[PDB]
């Protein structure tokens, strides 16, 4: 599954992919920035076929939170 | 394949008695600077021997330097010497020689003289450069305190360099370079918002094809890492997995043997 | 520094000097005193205007140095430079060279020997080869 994320506090900005690696029950990431964020989570899974990967609706968290700094 | 420092491209002068020597210098893909040294011989002598006797003049890496009571109508010839961290062979280059005598026919130009500025005073000792209308500290050196603020203040006011004995803490922002360094704790610190730290030898990067080690707190993922080996042997961590490239020995033969009698076979 | 200098000791005044020797160790051992010696100014004792030549220090406004005369002729052992502040300690040896310097436009210390500090905290502990013919460790 990929992780994207965006900064909440403008009233739009581009979501950005911060985390990709396999589904676990706790992720860890670091490396972000200060502001307020909000997350939206996605899987993909690989068809039997290496082209085609299939992929989730966009799961976001209805809170929005800031960076613990 | 070191590539020595590149000497300063030219100098200029500037008179008033006091005279003052400055040398631009430019650099690039080359060994970077690490102090400026000018020596100042006479003609006459340069004749007889070859910059051997010759007085000099050192500055930290300093572009402008001054002579103060240099003498009148005298020959004189100048060398400003790059100095960089690398071997011998290659430590220093040399700016070609350029002659020069005080003369009656050069102009004076004094504005240098005002342009600084230093004072002695009870409370410290400060040194000032004069900018427009203004003079802006350079450094300082406090009676109560043994502090000694380096360099020109930023617009936030923060010194490059500082110290302070009443915290026994030497505080410098930027690079340290020494032959060897004795501690009793080699703690490393996360001081920017975004830093990794980390030891390594230079030019390394974990994962990578380099020959050198990494050891530190990779703050993207969170998470410990360490790389000792080249591209092919290796000893990689990443805090999820280990892998061990190269082949693994444990323990010793006969580690468990009786030491009060051996062993053998018979048949 | 194997020397030092009192200026206007008092005169027909006795005095007691001891010499320490500060090293790094535990503290029961960390100094080391020299003999207890006693001294008195006093026409008696000859004077010596020797030591009044081979110093030397030049206040400037372009710059602060100190000088030593050797062979007839001052050589510079510390400069501190009026505008930016540059410093750079120690004699000059062979083509001249700093031990210690301090350099704040480039935000960088030089240092042609060893530092000595309790404790570190440094963000990039970079191990690198300087004289490149030794492998750093």
């Amino acid at each position: 599954c990929t992780i994207e994320l965006k900064d909440n506090s403008n009233a739009n900005n581009p979501w950005v992919k911060y985390y990709v690696g396999a589904l676990m029950p706790t992720i860890m990431f670091g490396g972000v920035p200060i502001g307020s964020y909000k997350v939206r989570i996605s899987g993909q899974i690989s068809l039997p076929d290496g082209v085609t990967i299939d992929s989730s609706g966009y799961y976001e968290y209805p809170n929005v939170f800031e960076v613990r700094y | 394949n070191f590539v020595p420092p590149a000497a300063p491209i030219n100098i200029v002068f500037k008179a008033a008695y006091d005279l003052r020597v400055q040398w631009d210098w430019n650099r690039g893909a080359g060994a970077n600077v690490r102090e400026f040294v000018l020596s100042y011989i006479d003609s006459a002598e340069f004749v007889r021997t070859g910059w051997t006797k010759a007085q000099k003049i050192n500055v930290g890496a300093a572009q402008s330097a001054t002579i103060i009571s240099f003498p009148w109508k005298v020959e004189h010839k100048f060398k400003v010497s790059s100095i960089a961290w690398g071997p011998d062979a290659q430590d220093v280059t040399d700016s070609a020689v350029q002659t020069f005598i005080l003369n009656e026919s050069t102009p004076l130009d004094n504005s240098f003289v005002n342009e600084t500025g230093i004072e002695v005073n009870y409370a410290y000792i400060k040194g000032k450069i004069k900018d427009g209308s203004t003079w802006k500290q350079t450094f300082l050196i406090d009676a109560a305190t043994g502090a000694i603020n380096i360099g020109l203040l930023d617009a936030e006011g923060k010194a490059p360099i500082s110290f302070d004995p009443v915290k026994k803490i030497v505080n410098v922002d930027g690079s340290v370079i020494t032959k060897t360094i004795n501690a009793a704790n080699f703690v490393m610190t996360n001081l920017t918002g975004q830093d990794n730290p980390a030891i390594y030898t230079q030019g390394k990067t974990w994962g990578d094809t380099k020959s050198g080690i990494w050891m530190g707190m990779d703050n993207v993922t969170a998470k410990p890492k360490l790389d000792i080996g080249n591209a092919t042997q290796y000893i990689r961590y990443d805090g999820n997995i280990l892998r061990i490239s190269s082949e693994v020995v444990i323990g010793t033969p006969n580690g468990d043997i009786d030491i009060q009698t051996g062993i053998q076979g018979k048949q």
